[PDB]
């Protein structure tokens, strides 16, 4: 048709910015749209699945996995389930990691058949927290803002994000009638139901919601999924039944099937003036896997890193003393307001939808803040300095350092691929010693100011001239620029990740 | 699931504990379900906490015998307790479970000293990045006990030597009557006895008893002692006559009937079987099947539910092959010059490159990093097992070859290969050559350019499937085509197939497949590149009744091994062809196999099971093979560690006297080479050194008995100090004469020895095995060419054993006695010194004759070889007319043919054009012996072909293979080739000395 060849030419373009946003809003002006564009991907999907072209396999998989979780009701005739199962239980012989991602998918399209409208409520009871007994969970929002640096629609953004829009009791409602919904195809009249909801009291309709999730869960535990679906629908009949509203539901007359958009989950803002990202510890006084802290660091390329110190360093200290683990199983997200460019060059996705950057920005921040889930960590140089007076400390960097404004000490073991340490020592007398991130990990190119000359190194140690106490940069930072130190040892070293798409 | 019961160590009984397991479960997860199960059931729990599963190992008894569960990664299902179980209907399972145990001191030690006797650490695991060596010993063992079971301790002892074939006609001239006299010295007396031909030593010894037995005092036979302690056995050496076979059927004999020397022999009490044990064996049986992976049916997914996966078929998986390629790092440059230098990648079948690609040329360094993906065109189902992933780093400025290394994309256990991986690439030392095949990577790990790459995992094992031989249910072709595929099968072995012929075959493949002669052609034929392709040729070996039933023809046979054919079945048949041979063409064969044995993808193969088998089964045989395998080792880097491990499979069950005589033989060589070394490093200084530093090696343990190398029954005694000297050599060979320590031996001749240092001989080895092929096959044709083979060998780098022959003198010292130092050849010295040294006329006739007879035999075998072409230099003759050559160590712009100079005609008396009696016999039993050889062509040519293959290090093109075919004149009419003979003859007499004169000249410049 030519709203469906529109929505071919609008993924087509997105494969290829605000395209996804664009098809988002597309699709969610008719249900059916939905199961139109599922078949789309299919078509596509199969393409590949025989030209070989592993790059266009990431993004599509999202989409999917974005699609599926959006659709409000999917009608017993159709069948696209079934062909998205076989279509990839043929990916096994792919190499890894593509391999994962077939699998998640197969196991959350095996959920879906099970018990459709499982994914969309334990997303939803998740980010709203409203979770039950038998599975307590809850999901978190923190968006710290440098105000100055941060700029003011960025602001506006934070602020609008942390407005406290929705209620439980809303909560309840949403999630009741989507269920129901998905479930029960079109016999059902939402609005009956929802006018006989909003007389009830917040009590009685956790407790429904409990035992209707429940059902749920139990049914996606079920071995056929065939007779499962059956027997949830008939438990979610008899449920209604005893509630007390039966008559909305499994109407002989079909309605007009709703979207339902996701709901906006909980936010809080703080402003983060400070790089040290201590602000947080402090409102830890203000289970790992029950939720996360999804920090939302707004992104500046010069503090990128230097926040990225501060990262690193926590990491370290809770890695030691783990206590913000206990409370959540952290995940942080950069938000570029080059920590990003690396992120683009390896996943092209992420840089052209992340790096690019309710309104559009708010959705899109949404939509990223929701389907990354690929972590991906960064190359660092650690580095030990010892002292004038025998005191020795660890350190971390990942930009650059400046050893000077003597009789210094340079030994190097650079390296190859294949492993071959050609050691080297170059005892000169030199005054500025820079090192440069020239750029399977790389080789600081080491500088010195003697007929300058510069070259690069693997893992490094510098001695001072009899105890000489020699000035040292962190990353170009002239805050933080230790001094007193007689030896500098340098060497790469390798749940709170750089989350990102991958 | 699969409910099985694991005993356990501790007790007050051992443990047991029942449990249930995967049907497709692996042995490792099936370890840590038994651990953690053990864990909790314990007794004591501390016992199986304080050691972690590997340290015990898994034995179970099948009808007695004790097998481990080796391969960890094997599929629960594919073990055969599991079926012997089902046949006996025991259940549940019964494992015991056994702590690991350290080797014995005495272990060590054996081991230790099977190291020294190999010339090469085996237990080493440095330059490997595999199991493969370690499985195949283990997996080794099971052969060597079977066939030792099966072997008579009596005749093992004695091997005695026989043979099979008809007497050759002009032999039967000697015998008459079928009667024969025999000899035998008993203490101190000699009787002769008349026997006839086919009268076996059992018989003749009862009829002897029988005569003698009112006069055994004399005899010195104790009257308890009957004839059943006496056996014979030839005076002065330590072969035997036993067993029942025709007096005529010995190889001993035969030979002294054709030297026309009286027979002798000795009684002798049998030697004791008591002292051929084997130590029994340290280890458990492997399991029966481990490189079988199953059926396509069951490896495969389609069908099944993803949890549910434990394995993917390979053939399910259709991608294209891609591989990444890091980089190469090398610690200081080859040269100075700005070249570009980029990497090239081949996968290859066999010697067929299948596909190609290639990177971008860089400016050379130390260091050059591309981490670059390639993809070949084919696709991952369409790998052949034994694939070989060529990578070569080309240097252009053409390009130049610089290293190279193989990988092979299936592992022994049909597993894709996949992960990371770091190689060591060879450096070079024509066209091809047997190193490009070896599998190992380099040992020098230090200095030498390494190469990085990465080949994708997977969340499985891609495993490949074993072919379900289903039955194939698949008329009359036209005539004109059958005669045109029949002229095509006609070709010789070396005739390029093309396209259109290969075709043909494949589709006409049910006609072939009648025909025995057509199999070598018919797998070149096939594509290797296709599945399908690949099934339908199982499905056509399935039916193998018109092969097994074909007669055997070595020849044919040989063409299989060679390395064209990498498949599983074609050599699996050819073994199978081979199995039925006897043991004297084995020992005319052997070393040929042992060369093929290179080719081999794979380290076990069904050639090294059978190289074991026959070797255990005799001594004889075992000898040569030890010794040859042994110089494979000091020699050939590139193979080293499989010879190793083939070896030291082998030592393990020889026995305990052979082990004794392969230590005395080793150290002897050891002594002597260490100072051959020691001597040549730098007058009659020289000399006096030399026997001064043998009068210490007396004084030193070198021993005073061992068999020689190369004729196992001859057992050298005490050196003779003073006959020993150094020969005036650019080498300086050095001149050794021991003496037999058989007290009975008849006579006082030494036993001479030429030691040579600073050059290999396996180019001399190789050739002689030739000429005594060939001498064979002249022998099977009913002649007597009157040929000289003398037993070469080579026992380490660059130091050979050489046989002396008594009584010769080169041509060159024979031309500088009367000539001297100037370069005129008088033909009338050979004749004058022939007759000087035969005062008898009747012997000057026969000396004569003999001679005339090994001219013809040698001119015949070089011309073949196409290494005629001999300096004046390097040839020998007898005392007793008899002519030969040695030094075939430097021959492997006019080109003479071969050398006959003007006084070879001279000796035959027909100088100048004139002709004579003498010349005419001469040519024609030369058109006899090469039209007989000529019947044989393919035979030669594959001969030839695998020696020049595995031969000179260098590499080789076809021009050589083309000389060899154009000599011997193939396809063409007998005038034909008599005609190019007589022509290649006359083109040799008429030059005369200008070729040998100009060498002369050229070797003094
Ligand atoms: N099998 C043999 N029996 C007796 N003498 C031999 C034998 N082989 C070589 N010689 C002697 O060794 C000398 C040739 O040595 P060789 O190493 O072949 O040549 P080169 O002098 O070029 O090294 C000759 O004097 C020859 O008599």
């Amino acid at each position: 048709t030519c709203t469906e060849d529109r929505i071919q030419h609008a993924l087509e373009r997105c494969l290829h910015c605000l395209n996804c946003w664009s098809l988002q809003e597309l699709v969610s002006r008719d249900p059916g749209h939905f199961l139109i564009l599922l078949e789309q991907i299919l078509q596509k999907t199969r393409e590949v699945q025989e030209k070989g072209t592993y790059d266009l396999l990431a993004p599509l998989a999202l989409l999917f996995y974005s699609t599926v979780l959006c659709t409000p009701h999917f009608p017993p005739d159709s069948d696209l389930l079934l062909k998205a199962a076989r279509t990839y239980h043929r990916f096994l012989t792919w190499p890894v990691p593509y391999c994962s991602i077939c699998q998640e998918l197969l196991t959350f399209i095996d959920a879906e058949l099970k018990a459709p409208g499982i994914s969309y409520q334990r997303l939803v009871r998740a980010e709203q927290g409203l979770s039950t007994r038998s599975h307590r969970s809850s999901t978190v929002t923190v968006l710290l803002l440098n105000p100055v640096e941060v700029q003011a629609e960025f602001l506006d953004v934070a602020d609008k994000l942390s407005t406290p829009g929705p209620s439980p009791h809303s909560a309840y409602i949403t999630l009741l009638l989507h269920a129901f919904q998905a479930t029960f195809g079109a016999h059902c009249d939402l609005s009956g139901l929802h006018r006989r909801l909003q007389s009830k009291t917040l009590a009685e309709l956790e407790a429904i919601f409990t035992e209707t999730a429940e059902a749920q869960e139990l049914a996606s535990g079920i071995g056929d999924a065939a007779e499962a679906r059956q027997w949830l629908r008939t438990k979610l009949q008899a449920v209604g039944e005893k509630a007390g509203f039966p008559g909305v539901l499994d109407t002989a007359k079909p309605g007009k099937l709703r979207t339902i958009p996701i709901p906006v989950a909980r936010c809080y803002t703080y402003s983060w003036n400070q790089d040290s990202f201590d602000i947080l510890q402090e409102i830890l006084l203000k289970d790992p896997k029950a939720s996360t802290l999804r920090v939302v660091v707004f992104g500046s390329d010069r503090i990128s890193g230097k926040v990225a110190r501060a990262y690193s360093n926590l990491r370290r200290l809770e890695n030691n003393r783990p206590l913000l683990t206990r409370f959540f199983k952290l995940q942080f997200f950069y938000v570029p307001v080059d920590i990003s460019h690396y992120l683009g060059m390896l996943d092209p996705w992420y840089e052209r939808n992340v790096l690019g950057l309710l309104p559009i920005l708010a959705d899109m921040l949404l939509y990223y803040c929701r389907f990354a889930a690929r972590p991906v960590l960064l190359q660092v140089y650690q580095t030990e300095l010892t002292f004038i007076t025998g005191e020795k400390t660890t350190e971390i960097f990942i930009h650059s350092l400046e050893l000077g404004h003597l009789t210094l000490q340079i030994i190097y073991s650079k390296g190859a691929i294949s492993g071959r340490s050609r050691w080297s020592n170059m005892e000169k007398l030199c005054t500025s010693v820079n090192l440069s991130k020239a750029c399977s990990t790389e080789a600081l190119t080491l500088n010195l100011t003697e007929s300058t000359s510069q070259i690069k190194v693997d893992k490094v140690q510098i001695i001072g001239s009899n105890s000489c106490p020699f000035a040292v940069c962190l990353d170009q930072d002239e805050r933080k620029i230790l001094q007193s130190v007689i030896r500098c040892e340098v060497s790469p070293c390798y749940c709170l990740p750089i989350m990102t798409f991958s | 699931l699969i409910p099985i019961e694991f005993v356990l160590p501790t007790s007050k009984t051992p443990e047991t504990a029942l449990l249930h397991v995967a049907g497709h479960g692996n042995v490792e997860q099936m370890k840590a379900q038994v651990w953690l199960r053990a864990l909790e059931t314990s007794v004591s729990a501390d016992f199986y906490h304080r050691l972690g599963p590997d340290h015990f190992l898994l034995l179970y008894q099948k009808k007695g015998q004790w097998y481990e569960i080796y391969d960890k990664y094997q599929v629960v299902q594919t073990l055969d307790c599991l079926r012997y179980w089902k046949v006996l209907h025991r259940s549940p399972g019964q494992i015991h479970v056994v702590q690991r145990h350290a080797p014995s001191e005495e272990t060590l030690a054996f081991q230790r000293q099977l190291n020294a006797l190999i010339g090469y650490d085996v237990t080493d695991v440095s330059n490997v990045h595999d199991d493969e060596l370690e499985f195949t010993r283990r997996r080794l063992v099971t052969p060597r006990m079977a066939e030792v079971a099966g072997r008579d301790p009596k005749l093992y002892a004695m091997h005695p030597w026989v043979t099979s074939k008809p007497l050759p006609e002009y032999l039967l001239k000697k015998i008459t009557n079928n009667c024969v006299f025999i000899v035998i010295h008993r203490s101190t007396t000699s009787q002769t006895i008349k026997v006839s031909a086919d009268d076996t030593p059992g018989t003749i010894l009862q009829s002897f008893f029988t005569k003698m037995a009112k006069k055994k005092s004399l005899m010195d036979i104790p009257e308890s002692q009957n004839e059943r302690d006496f056996v014979l056995r030839v005076c002065g050496r330590d072969e035997y006559l036993v067993g029942e076979t025709p007096i005529k059927n010995f190889q001993w004999v035969r030979q002294c009937l054709k030297n026309g020397e009286e027979i002798h022999l000795v009684l002798d009490t049998p030697p004791d079987p008591a002292l051929d044990e084997v130590r029994k064996e340290e280890w458990p049986l492997v399991d029966d099947c481990t490189g079988v992976t199953g059926y396509h049916e069951q490896l495969t997914i389609h069908g099944k539910d993803h949890e549910s996966v434990f394995t993917v078929s390979l053939w399910d998986c259709d991608r294209k092959f891609r591989v990444k390629i890091r980089g190469i790092d090398i610690p200081v440059l080859p040269r100075t010059a700005d070249l570009t230098v980029f990497v090239e990648a081949n996968i290859q079948y066999g010697q067929q490159v299948l596909c190609q690609r290639r990177t971008s040329p860089k400016p050379f360094t130390e260091e050059v990093l591309w981490n670059v993906w390639l993809e070949f065109s084919i696709k991952i189902k369409d790998l052949p097992k034994g694939a070989l992933l060529n990578l070569q780093i080309y240097c252009g400025k053409k390009a130049q070859l610089l290293y190279y290394v193989n990988l092979l994309l299936i592992d022994h256990r049909f597993l894709l290969r996949h992960g990371e991986y770091v190689l060591h690439m060879w450096q070079l030392s024509g066209s091809f050559n047997a190193d490009k095949l070896t599998s190992a990577t380099n040992p020098d790990k230090e200095n030498s350019m390494s190469i990085s790459i990465l080949l994708d995992n997977y969340c499985h094992p891609i495993a490949l499937p074993k072919h379900r031989p289903t039955p194939d249910p698949e008329a009359e072709m036209p005539n004109q085509l059958r005669k045109q595929l029949e002229a095509i099968i006609a070709t010789d072995p070396l005739n390029p197939l093309t396209a259109e012929d290969k075709e043909l075959l494949w589709h006409f493949r049910y006609e072939s497949l009648k025909d025995p002669k057509a199999y070598p052609k018919l797998f070149s034929s096939v594509k290797w590149g296709q599945q399908e392709i690949v099934a339908k040729t199982y499905q056509l070996l399935a039916k193998r009744e018109v092969w097994d039933q074909s007669a055997l023809d070595v020849g044919l046979t040989m063409q299989l091994l060679d390395c064209n054919f990498s498949d599983e079945n074609v050599r699996a048949i050819a073994v199978q062809k081979l199995e039925s041979l006897e043991d004297d063409d084995v020992l005319h064969y052997l070393l040929q196999l042992v060369q093929a044995v290179k080719f081999e993808p794979y380290h076990d193969s069904a050639l090294a099971r059978f190289l074991l088998k026959r070797g255990l089964r005799n001594k004889r045989i075992g000898h040569f093979l030890f010794w040859f395998l042994r110089s494979e080792i000091a020699q050939s880097r590139h193979y080293q560690q499989r010879f190793a491990v083939i070896l030291e499979a082998y030592l393990r069950g020889c026995g305990t006297a052979m082990l004794h005589d392969f230590t005395q033989q080793v150290q002897v060589i050891d002594m002597l080479q260490k100072v051959t070394i020691d001597i040549k490093s730098l007058s009659s200084q020289v000399i006096s050194q030399l026997k001064q530093k043998l009068e210490n090696l007396q004084n030193l343990n070198l021993p005073q008995s061992f068999r020689v190398p190369y004729d196992p029954g001859l057992k050298a005694g005490a050196l003779v100090i003073e006959k020993c000297k150094v020969m005036a050599s650019k080498k300086k060979p050095l001149w050794l004469e021991f003496k037999c320590a058989d007290p009975t031996a008849l006579s006082n001749e030494t036993i001479g020895i030429i030691f040579k240092h600073g050059d290999d001989l396996r180019q001399d080895m190789l050739i002689l095995q030739i000429l005594r092929i060939m001498e064979s096959i002249w022998e099977t044709e009913s002649l007597d060419l009157c040929l000289l083979p003398y037993g070469c060998i080579s026992t380490g780098d660059k130091i050979g054993m050489i046989e002396i022959v008594k009584d010769a003198t080169t041509i060159a010292k024979i031309q500088q006695s009367t000539v001297g130092n100037t370069g005129a050849f008088k033909d009338e010295v050979l004749s004058h010194w022939l007759k000087e040294k035969c005062p008898i006329e009747e012997k000057f006739q026969a000396a004569v004759e003999r001679f005339v007879y090994s001219c013809a035999g040698y001119c015949v075998a070089t011309f073949v070889l196409g290494i005629g072409d001999r300096h004046n230099d390097n040839i020998m003759i007898s005392e007793t007319g008899n002519l030969f050559h040695i030094d075939f160590g430097h021959i492997l712009k006019e080109r003479v043919p071969f050398v006959l100079t003007p006084d070879f005609l001279f000796v035959m008396g027909t100088s100048g054009k004139k002709t004579s009696l003498h010349f005419q016999k001469f040519q024609d039993v030369c058109v006899k012996a090469y039209l007989a050889l000529r019947h044989h062509t393919n035979l030669l040519i594959i001969l030839f072909s695998m020696m020049l293959m595995t031969g000179m290090p260098q590499l080789t093109s076809k021009e050589d293979i083309e000389y060899i075919r154009d000599a011997l004149t193939v396809g063409k009419s007998e005038e034909d080739a008599k005609k190019y003979f007589l022509d290649q003859i006359e083109v040799c007499r008429d030059k005369g000395w200008t070729v040998q004169f100009n060498w002369f000249l050229h070797l003094v410049l």
